[PDB]
């Protein structure tokens, strides 16, 4: 569980939001606002 | 003195796998004393039979035989009060007073009670049967939350105080809002006559939550009828009874029992302090049929939108990504799935909810902007009428272009409390005052 | 129309 | 044979005082057949009359509770014994709380070492409370009481009760938690360091310092302070990296802290690396987070809701389910506004961005809720984001400080400042969240 035993360099990603990772969502998120700008 | 059992001993084990080895010998030991940390008063969670001497009831007869005889009031007080003292004296000797204790007040209201309120003139018009009566009607007549150890004749049992509270849910609620006082005191004497008997079984259960109900009934009535009431007194007496009773099922629980309406009233819990993290984590250590039930999931999905990270108050810390979606919070006051009675208990935060409404928005525009339309804030934070909007504006000191607009702008407090002024009077939602009108109060607190 | 910071 | 343990005490030495029979059966089994025909009296008797023995009261009824512990003791039954065992050793710690005590710094060790093992025994038997006709964690809440007093007898000028106050405060606050009372831990946390007297936190073991952190950022995130739980999360397991890894006990317990140090950096906006974890964690707990990751970073708000909803019960066990319903929707929200602004605004050129279509955009993120048809209930999954509410989630980031931009209620759109650069409009999420919520520093003195 969740209660510790007995005892006898960066780890997070600090340019995530920059750099840019192609996925399923985010190319049904482009076709939906490509679709708008086409609406209008 | 500490239980000796085999099955329980066999059960919980030895200290060693093999005491011979280290050349221990079986040995007989006196049966020690109870230690002192391990001593705990069970509350009862069953049901259990009502017996009482039959010289208590014969003594009791002989009240009712002497109230109707007695005509004067101050006579029939000392009558009864010497039999009291003779009374307490034979208990003594019974050994049923100060240890089991169970009442034997089998009318709603004690005998000698009733004597003595009559001699104070202090019973109500409800409790007699003629509004010229002098005498409190023994069939109408309610005790009165008392504050000597207290007589086995003075607390009624269990099955009375069931039979008691149904006769204030039927023949008391249509009252309001002019018997407020009368109701919550008398309300808060039956749960009292539950604490002295030490009684938590299915009918202490089933007479806590529905004074949970009058109590958020009562809440709605008050601020409806615009009738000055103490506010901090109904809160904090609701709180208390939620904390009782959430008490109970964790008895209940831990003893293998179950409780059919724990899931409702956890979620009133949750909704006494919206803005407290302690009832987060509470809430997260139920099993999952409870955490899993719909008045449980819609009273914390009303925590996250009520949720604000700007949300100023003294002594209070402020907390990330709070999501203060006020727009989502008055569709759901507007669904029909929302039962009436959570719908109440939220209405005491419309005056914040909005007030964070108009901040955050405020903070949203450019100064060039047109003060913003009354039919749209109408719209957005539901307000009854356009009466209502303006009181609001002025009490914070809102500005009012053309008698339609506000210039949101203009908002200078940052918190929803003044320290100088008097807090708004509280209000309600036309939505949930439409709901009551198609229920009676009967059907709706029984449930 | 032009974005102004608060 | 027990004159002669009575001077083994009286002296210092405490080879014998233990509460664990596996190290002290032989010796205790002859002094409880030598002392089976005594009576309670007689016991205090002997224990007064012993030559050499301190004056102390404390140390005489700790010495007398422990031959009352021999002689009555039953080894075939836990539970007939057990009011001995607590008896002996609440009467050794009383023996603790005066600072002048009697051989106190050999005491210290004896401490510690039946304080672990009635904390064992405790554990066993509050899981027969309803056997027992006891109410549930009552064996445990006694000790912790028992410690309680112990640490607020302690207080500064190395002396051996110094010594211990760092381990005495990781014992005290892992009762609390596993009582499921954890709010009691704010006492503790107060006055810690009033009554540490080293110069600063760094001066203890290296172990205590990572539990300690641990529980203190644990207790944090229950008040719903995730940056203030975050630091120590964080803090605590760069400290556990410089431990060597060979153990086997430090791997479980960096796996520990990284199942509350993950969801609480994801609230701040931090990703996290997977190669320097890769040894901690197990493959299908890192594709777990991943799925999380892939939906917080691409504004999916309905697969992070799908997420919570899937990992609902492990997640609600450690107070984690309510605390990321709060907020990974907020950074949801935010990613989604970055993507559409970045293809609006930087790209084609308008600063103007319509409700109309954010509404739309909203409504493929969120997807079915409780008002459409196929939620016929309201559940915690589907009943708080819609996608109705387009001037909601633009005014709560704004005022956040995650956007920068002003909405115009009349004309149903949110004007944005026209720049090609993307940090001019959407500031990356840790920045925002620090600079409004400071949080306390790592080292706590």
């Amino acid at each position: 569980d969740d209660e510790f035993e007995d005892f006898p360099t960066n780890i997070w990603e600090e340019n995530w939001d920059d750099v840019e990772v192609d996925d399923d969502f985010t190319n049904e998120l482009k076709a939906e606002l490509d679709r708008y700008k086409r609406e209008n | 003195y500490m239980i000796n059992d085999a099955k329980t001993i066999q059960l919980v084990g030895p200290l060693i796998s093999s005491p011979d080895n280290l050349g221990f010998q079986k040995r007989s030991h006196k049966a020690r004393e109870l230690p002192r940390f391990l001593i705990n008063q069970e509350p009862q969670l069953e049901k259990r039979a009502f017996v009482q001497d039959p010289w208590d009831k014969a003594n009791q007869e002989k009240m009712i035989s002497l109230e109707e005889s007695i005509d004067d009031l101050n006579e029939l007080y000392e009558t009864l009060k010497k039999m009291r003292n003779t009374e307490r004296s034979i208990m003594e000797e019974k050994g049923l007073v100060d240890i089991v204790f169970q009442g034997t007040c089998l009318d709603m209201c004690p005998t000698f009670e009733r004597s003595r309120r009559n001699v104070e003139y202090t019973v109500y018009s409800y409790e007699k049967n003629q509004p010229n009566d002098k005498k409190a009607s023994r069939t109408k007549a309610l005790k009165v939350f008392a504050r000597a150890p207290p007589l086995p004749s003075d607390v009624r049992p269990p099955h009375i105080l069931v039979k008691t509270l149904d006769y204030i849910v039927d023949n008391l609620l249509t009252t309001l809002p002019e018997s407020e006082g009368f109701l919550w005191d008398r309300m808060r004497s039956i749960r009292q006559d539950f604490t002295y008997q030490n009684y938590s079984g299915p009918e202490a259960v089933d007479c806590n939550e529905r004074i949970v109900r009058i109590h958020l009934l009562i809440l709605h009535i008050m601020v409806k009828s615009n009738v000055e009431f103490s506010l901090q007194q109904e809160l904090e007496q609701l709180h208390k009874s939620l904390i009782t009773l959430s008490e109970i099922y964790d008895d209940v629980r831990s003893s293998g029992g179950t409780c059919p309406n724990e899931a409702e009233f956890r979620a009133y819990a949750l909704l006494s302090k919206i803005r407290d993290p302690q009832y987060d984590e509470n809430i997260q250590r139920l099993p999952k049929h409870i955490f899993q039930d719909k008045l449980v999931q819609m009273a914390l999905c009303f925590r996250r939108v009520i949720s604000n990270s700007a949300y100023t108050e003294r002594g209070f810390v402020k907390t990330e990504n709070c999501l203060n979606f006020y727009a989502r919070f008055f569709q759901l006051m507007q669904s029909p799935s929302l039962p009436l009675l959570m719908g109440f208990f939220l209405q005491m935060h419309l005056t914040d909810i909005r007030f964070y409404a108009l901040r955050a928005l405020s903070h949203t525009l450019n100064k060039k902007h047109k003060p913003i339309p009354f039919i749209y804030l109408e719209n957005m934070l539901l307000f009854n009428n356009r009466q209502e909007i303006i009181e609001f504006c002025n009490y914070y000191s809102i500005e009012i272009i053309n008698g339609d607009a506000a210039d949101l702008k203009t908002l200078q407090h940052y918190s929803h409390k003044l320290s100088e002024t008097q807090p708004l009077k509280k209000t309600y939602l036309t939505c949930l005052e439409r709901r009551l009108q198609k229920t009676t109060y009967k059907g709706l607190i029984n449930g | 129309l032009e974005y102004s910071d608060n | 044979m027990a004159n002669q343990l009575l001077d083994e005490l009286a002296h210092g030495n405490f080879s014998h005082l233990t509460l664990n029979l596996s190290q002290n059966g032989r010796e205790i089994a002859i002094l409880q057949k030598q002392l089976t025909g005594f009576d309670d009296k007689q016991l205090e008797t002997f224990v007064e009359q012993h030559p050499a023995m301190p004056n102390d009261t404390r140390f005489k009824i700790m010495c007398t509770s422990f031959l009352n512990y021999a002689r009555d003791v039953d080894p075939w039954s836990a539970w007939s014994s057990s009011d001995l065992i607590f008896e002996f050793y609440q009467c050794l710690i009383n023996c603790l709380i005066n600072d002048n005590a009697p051989h106190i710094e050999m005491l210290i060790p004896v401490a510690t070492r039946e304080t672990e093992f009635i904390i064992n025994l405790a554990g066993k038997l509050d899981s027969f409370h309803l056997q027992l006709h006891t109410r549930s964690h009552q064996f445990l809440s006694h000790i912790s009481s028992i410690l309680s007093r112990l640490f607020n007898s302690i207080k500064p000028p190395i002396p051996g009760k110094q010594r211990i106050l760092l381990y005495l405060v990781n014992k005290l606050n892992n009762i609390y938690f596993r009582i499921e009372s954890p709010q009691l831990c704010s006492n503790i946390f107060k006055n810690f360091q009033p009554k540490s007297m080293l110069a600063h936190f760094n001066e203890y073991q290296l172990d205590q310092q990572i539990e300690y952190r641990y529980l203190l950022g644990r207790y944090y995130l229950l008040n719903s302070q995730v940056h203030n739980a975050f630091v120590q999360f964080n803090e605590a397991f760069q400290s556990l990296l410089n431990l060597p890894l060979t153990n086997q006990a430090i791997t479980r317990n960096g796996t520990r802290i990284l199942n509350y140090m993950i969801p609480t950096g994801l609230i701040l906006g931090k990703m996290v690396k997977w190669g320097p974890l890769r040894p901690f964690l197990s493959q299908e707990t890192i594709d777990n987070w991943s799925v999380l990751y892939k939906h917080v970073r691409y504004g999916n708000i309905q697969g992070v809701s799908l997420w919570l909803r899937q990992n609902e019960r492990h997640l609600c066990a450690r107070q984690l389910l309510i605390v990321l319903l709060e907020k990974l929707p907020m950074v949801t929200y935010r990613n989604l506004i970055k993507t559409v602004i970045k293809s609006w605004t930087t790209e084609w050129g308008q600063n103007k961005l319509p409700y109309s279509l954010i509404e739309r955009v909203l409504q493929l993120s969120i997807g079915p809720t409780f008002e459409d048809p196929g939620a016929q209930e309201i559940t915690i999954y589907n009943g708080i984001h819609s996608p109705k509410n387009v001037e909601n989630v633009l005014v709560t980031l704004i005022n956040l400080g995650l956007l920068r931009a002003n909405c115009f209620p009349q004309l149903q759109l949110c004007v944005v400042k026209k720049t090609t650069m993307i940090q001019e409009i959407v500031p990356p999420v840790n920045e925002r969240i620090t600079k409004m919520f400071p949080a306390h520093s790592h080292v706590l003195w």
